[PDB]
RNA sequence: AUGGAGAGUUUGAUCCUGGCUCAGGAUGAACGCUGGCGGCGUGCCUAAUACAUGCAAGUCGAGCGAACGGACGAGAAGCUUGCUUCUCUGAUGUUAGCGGCGGACGGGUGAGUAACACGUGGAUAACCUACCUAUAAGACUGGGAUAACUUCGGGAAACCGGAGCUAAUACCGGAUAAUAUUUUGAACCGCAUGGUUCAAAAGUGAAAGACGGUCUUGCUGUCACUUAUAGAUGGAUCCGCGCUGCAUUAGCUAGUUGGUAAGGUAACGGCUUACCAAGGCAACGAUGCAUAGCCGACCUGAGAGGGUGAUCGGCCACACUGGAACUGAGACACGGUCCAGACUCCUACGGGAGGCAGCAGUAGGGAAUCUUCCGCAAUGGGCGAAAGCCUGACGGAGCAACGCCGCGUGAGUGAUGAAGGUCUUCGGAUCGUAAAACUCUGUUAUUAGGGAAGAACAUAUGUGUAAGUAACUGUGCACAUCUUGACGGUACCUAAUCAGAAAGCCACGGCUAACUACGUGCCAGCAGCCGCGGUAAUACGUAGGUGGCAAGCGUUAUCCGGAAUUAUUGGGCGUAAAGCGCGCGUAGGCGGUUUUUUAAGUCUGAUGUGAAAGCCCACGGCUCAACCGUGGAGGGUCAUUGGAAACUGGA
């Protein structure tokens, strides 16, 4: 009938922090205290406070699972980035929220673990504004720290809470203490200097020397917040109860609802380059973005998706454009702090699972059956480790296929294909805990064992040295006689060039009808290795003399004359093995530099060079492919996971002597 | 389980109850009065017509069957 | 008379034989491409795989006690005569519990079953039957409990116990009543056993009240109750015949076959037990193995036949697997109980719970099959005196071109053969009256109005009449009136606007309707068969044109046809596949001429039945059609009975 909340008060917000910071513990308090007049399961709760609908989706804090911050910043609003007290800014806090700056979701900060050991507000401000050139300012201050932490001083308000005990109830809203007023009062001066910053209003307001009022001043943050220009700072420990309510408080007063965020954009199917813009209207059409897919025990596949504009009931059909179907939404579900509660209807800014979706992968659109939209679907990185993996027992493999294959529509920054030279299939994820669990998982819940290794590198052969030979093949013995004979130049041609064949044939010698005959044979016994069994390549064939029979000359003959002259040619010009080397691209601040370089030419790799971009450093080398196994760890380790690179196959390049001996010899054997 | 099954289930257990009961003391004077018929006993008449009456009531309440409660009566009476 | 088509392919060529292939029809279909609408149908064929969640079986207060509840309307004035307590009256109502009936129907599935399971035709003098109907006779006299409820104790829950009290249409004793049982006599009759009727006695138990009318507690209406005999309905058993593959399954059987006795059953019966005997089945296929629900019917075929057993109807079987009984008229019971087993779930770790092959839906399997929808308004069912409650039966809506049927995507004029594509002999030909343009329509579509039937009723209120009454109320019947729609403001109708939104698929060497140009050059590719492709490809891909179909068109799978290619209809064995190497001979098959007789086969007449739906013929109703309805005809190797004697069979 009507929605029990208005778009101007829902809030769609996700809790993003580096690894242990404390976003379950946040999250279950906030359950907890909108809960009471608690499990965290689901891409999202649903709950209420002051009035306010509040769904939260908490998200995971590793490298290995940036996908799922990803694709909840796609469908979220706001965002509550927790800092450890002690550390503050930490690599995966940066990672995060360089996500949430390119999907341009406003943040709050919060800074956690006031109460432990090394705790320090300040430190962690000051690493929000070094570490992250973020405009932050705090809107609260800590009366204590560690042990002593036992009050927060509001500073829009100029009032401090006092905390009597862990279970945060009981605070006192007293007055702030004298010898703390001074503090306070420049804490606020610098709050507003730095919204000022963003509004000149309420900068010439301040010149003015005039007093700010707390709505006015309120209204600025808000403002700032949803433009992205002010990060508000508050603290708190949500294990021993202090701060959540006035976290909770500023999330509703800071940020941005459904309406107050930035419209969507999206492409018609019949004119992509028609543009369409989905506002928040529950009148409107009904278009809404499916982020996540999982399967429920008890009610089946859930899929959930965020709507944007429109409105949409349960059991009915819906089109999904990116897949350009039907689908009958049988069941809509909304999952809170204890239970799941089925709901009859949708509207705009509201996420909810839906139960009867066949076919509906994350990031599909889900529109209107007569509408044709489909809105900006999400980016994920590439990955960045790959592994060859294969079944233990060959009688899964079809197991393994279908496990792969749910597993690529459950996870997107997953992906699994099979490579045609070596026949291995590969699965490539973000990182070494990333592959280590989908092993697991595919073993446990598909039950398929499967074993992991590094991908096998495909090689390649090329001659050397140059020179003239020949090759004749004579079958008159027996029956029918087959005569061929031909006189080939091979020269190493130039790296990258390929195989070139040319016909240098005066006189007739050899006929022209053999000619290709003997292009074909050479290309045969080139694409088979001369060396260890690789194919052969950068050569040029130069048939410069030949000799035939009137009678026994044959195609067959002449590609047998072509392939003793390969033979003789790979024994006459002192093959090499070629390996494949990847232009590798690594970015890294500039105190890692050295480290990252030292690692490359231990790689056995080059250092191509270096260079500055933004505030970081860049720098390009090509390695070898198998040298670049296991690199995306080393090089997190080297630069506490704030390195990143990109490798392309750039050439081939001859291994050393002792590697390809070693090659040669397992090869053989 | 539906409230309907729950009750006969009661219900069920009490009219178990009495009915085997009965039967009991029917099947006790049958036994008694034929093996009074077959030793020939003062009593042999009262405890035959003790057992007619005991099955034609076991017949009446449906514990047996009229056609069972014949063949008894037949065979007693017969016999007597 | 209502009905029957062939073609390609073995050769240098030929005739024959012979297989292979194709042209037809069909589907619970799937897939590719495409896709406007309506009507009527159909839609998990696979995993009888496992199942979250909701619902699918209740009802009766006019059987019963109790509890809650509190009108109408009592009492004191808080001086608030509008608010108040308990000292009342307490009505309209609601309920957990005892009790009655119903949960054995309805709905699902086809696992098992080769068997009197099913079909057909018969038999039961070997049988049972609640509710319903008819008739007759009754309903007399007493009693002890128990739930609920109160209290105490133990539990997470499931819920458990101890103590105390109270009802009945709950239970029990006694009285009278029998066509039932025992004995005696008699009459008649029949399919051995036996059946029907009459007359005597002996043993012998049934029941209940509720709501009303008249009120004389006497009479009496409705409902309910008991016994007996009939009817109807439903169920049970037996028998002839029919109904499947294998002999690379030839022996099987020991309660087995029969008898005697007993027990047992609704009932006959080795149904079971004790005794006696050695019987019983089987080449007319026993036994074993495999597979399978059967039928009405459905597809195909000229027919004979062949294939199948979805939807709908009948019968059977099953309900996680196996066994068992209880209650009951009826079950050895899908949404009951007990035990065992497998599996799963909850737990406070003490202990508990469950069975979607009901309707939706989930997971899984699969090439593949739908909504966790609305309503009891119609029909049907359960309970009730009734209103009414329940009813995932059912009536509807939703989805799917899955099938069939219907209508669209425009019509008239339009040479001046417009542009443009393709080919060209460079003249021209063709797409083409196609187009453009003028004129016309609105089936459809959009907008706005009107708007069915399906609805009969029941109940209630008035009278009239019929049985009974001493007379009413009531009961049966008849005539009137108020009210009752999920679908649904849907079908349909009216008015206005626009050709404007609405055509795709395959094929074009022969079979086979439809030919040319480019690219390729035994490559790429095509292909049902014969085959095509190495520079002139009507066979490969594209383009133009053409052909067949059309909201469908193609491909794959399966069945019948063509196939006389298992040949009864309707083929063969010298050389094409096929005469056992040849005797002797068993069973079986077949059998010379005449006469008399029988009537098993054979022919002919009558009666009963072969459900309904379906197919065919006719008619009627949806605007047509599909579809729906109503009659006819048909369908048996069917059964009983009466006739004929040539042929086959018997004497
Ligand atoms: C926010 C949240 O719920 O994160 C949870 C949820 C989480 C991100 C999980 C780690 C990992 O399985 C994740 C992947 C990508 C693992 C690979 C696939 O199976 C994905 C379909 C899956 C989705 C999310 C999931 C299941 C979490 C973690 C990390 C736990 C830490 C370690 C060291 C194992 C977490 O709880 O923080
Ligand atoms: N000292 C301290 N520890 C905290 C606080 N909040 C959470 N933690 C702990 O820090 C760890 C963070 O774990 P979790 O809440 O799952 O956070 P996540 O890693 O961000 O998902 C846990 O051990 C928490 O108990 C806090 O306020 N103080
Ligand atoms: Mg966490
Ligand atoms: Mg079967
Ligand atoms: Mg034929
Ligand atoms: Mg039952
Ligand atoms: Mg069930
Ligand atoms: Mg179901
Ligand atoms: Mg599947
Ligand atoms: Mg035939
Ligand atoms: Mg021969
Ligand atoms: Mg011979
Ligand atoms: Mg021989
Ligand atoms: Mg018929």
């Amino acid at each position: 009938m009507a929605r029990e909340f208005s778009l101007e008060k829902t809030r769609n917000i996700g809790i993003m922090a580096h690894i242990d910071a404390g976003k379950t513990t946040t999250t279950e308090r906030i359950l907890y205290y909108t809960g009471r007049i608690i499990t965290i399961t689901s891409a999202a709760t649903t709950a209420a406070w002051e009035g306010h609908r509040v769904n939260i989706i908490d998200t995971p804090g590793h490298v290995d699972f940036t996908v799922e911050v990803e694709r909840s910043l796609r469908v979220l609003d706001g965002a509550v980035t927790v800092l450890d007290a002690q550390s503050g800014v930490e690599p995966q806090t940066e990672t995060v929220w360089r996500q949430a700056t390119t999907y341009g979701v406003p943040r709050i900060v919060f800074v956690n673990k006031m109460d432990k050991l090394g705790a320090n507000f300040e430190y962690s401000v000051s690493t929000l504004h070094d570490r992250l050139q973020a405009n932050a300012a705090p809107i609260q201050l800590p009366i204590g720290a560690e042990d002593e932490f036992e009050a927060i001083i509001d500073l829009v308000e100029m009032k401090c809470f006092k905390y009597t005990n862990d279970l945060g109830t009981e605070i006192e809203e007293i007055e702030i203490p004298e010898d703390h007023l001074d503090r306070a009062e420049e804490a606020r001066a610098s709050l507003i200097e730095a919204v000022a910053e963003t509004s000149d209003e309420l900068m010439e307001k301040y010149l003015g020397d005039e007093e700010i009022s707390v709505s006015e001043l309120k209204e600025a943050i808000r403002q700032a917040t949803t433009n992205v220009e002010f990060y508000p700072v508050l603290c708190g420990t949500a294990f021993k109860n202090k701060g959540v309510q006035l976290m909770l408080d500023a999330v509703i007063d800071y940020l941005p609802s459904p309406l107050d965020v930035k419209p969507i954009i999206g492409h018609r199917a019949s004119n992509p380059e028609e543009e369409v813009i989905a506002k928040a209207d529950d009148s409107a059409e009904f278009a809404a973005l499916a982020f996540k897919v999982m399967t429920d025990p008890y009610v089946g596949k859930l899929t959930f998706f965020r709507v944007y504009s429109g409105t949409m009931t349960s059991g009915s059909y819906v089109k999904n454009s990116t897949k350009g179907k039907r689908e009958r939404v049988g069941r809509l579900l909304q999952m809170h702090a204890n239970s799941r509660q089925e709901i009859d209807t949708v509207y705009s800014g509201d996420i909810a699972a839906a139960v009867g979706l066949k076919d509906t992968g994350t990031g599909d659109t889900l529109c209107g059956e007569k509408n044709d939209i489909i809105l900006e679907s999400m980016e994920f990185p590439e990955p960045v480790i790959h592994l060859s993996v294969e079944p233990k027992s060959k009688a899964d493999q079809d197991k393994m296929t279908q496990a792969l294959v749910k597993l690529q529509e459950e996870d997107p920054t997953f992906h699994a294909h099979t490579d045609e030279e070596t026949g291995q299939v590969i699965i490539g994820g973000m990182g070494e805990l990333h592959l280590d669990i989908l092993v697991d998982r595919m073993k446990k819940e598909f039950n398929v064992e499967c074993n992991v290794g590094a991908p096998m590198v495909s090689y390649r052969e090329t001659f050397k040295s140059s020179a003239q030979v020949q090759g004749k093949f004579s079958r008159q013995s027996g029956g029918r006689g087959q005569y061929g004979d031909v006189h080939i130049e091979f020269t190493p041609n130039e790296t990258g060039a390929g195989f070139e064949f040319e016909n240098a044939i005066v006189g007739g010698v050899v006929p022209r009808e053999y000619i290709p005959s003997v292009e074909a044979g050479l290309k045969d016994a080139m694409e088979n290795g001369v060396l260890a069994g690789y194919p052969l390549i950068d050569v040029k064939a130069k048939l410069y003399d030949g000799s035939y029979h009137d009678v026994d000359s044959s195609e067959m003959a002449f590609k047998i004359a072509a392939s003793l002259a390969l033979k003789e040619a790979a024994k006459k010009c002192d093959p090499v093995i070629l390996e494949p080397m990847m232009k590798v691209t690594i970015e890294m601040p500039e105190e890692y530099m050295g480290d990252i370089m030292g690692d490359v030419t231990s790689r056995r790799g080059r250092v191509d060079g270096m260079e500055p971009r933004g505030n970081a450093q860049v720098v390009n080398a090509y390695v070898p492919l198998s040298e670049m196994f296991g690199y995306a760890t080393s090089l997190r380790s080297n630069t506490q996971g704030r390195g990143t690179y990109t490798m392309y196959f750039d050439h081939y390049a001859e291994v050393p002597k002792s590697i390809a001996e070693d090659i040669i010899k397992k090869n053989k054997g | 389980n539906i409230k309907s099954a729950i009750k006969r289930v009661k219900t069920t257990e009490k009219a178990e109850a009495r009915n085997i009961s009965q039967k009991s003391a029917m099947r006790t004077a049958v036994k008694n009065a034929k093996t009074a018929v077959s030793n020939n006993a003062d009593n042999k008449n009262e405890l035959v017509s003790l057992a007619v009456k005991l099955v034609d009531k076991a017949a009446q309440s449906n514990l047996i069957h009229s056609n069972k409660a014949d063949r008894i009566k037949s065979q007693l009476m017969t016999a007597n």
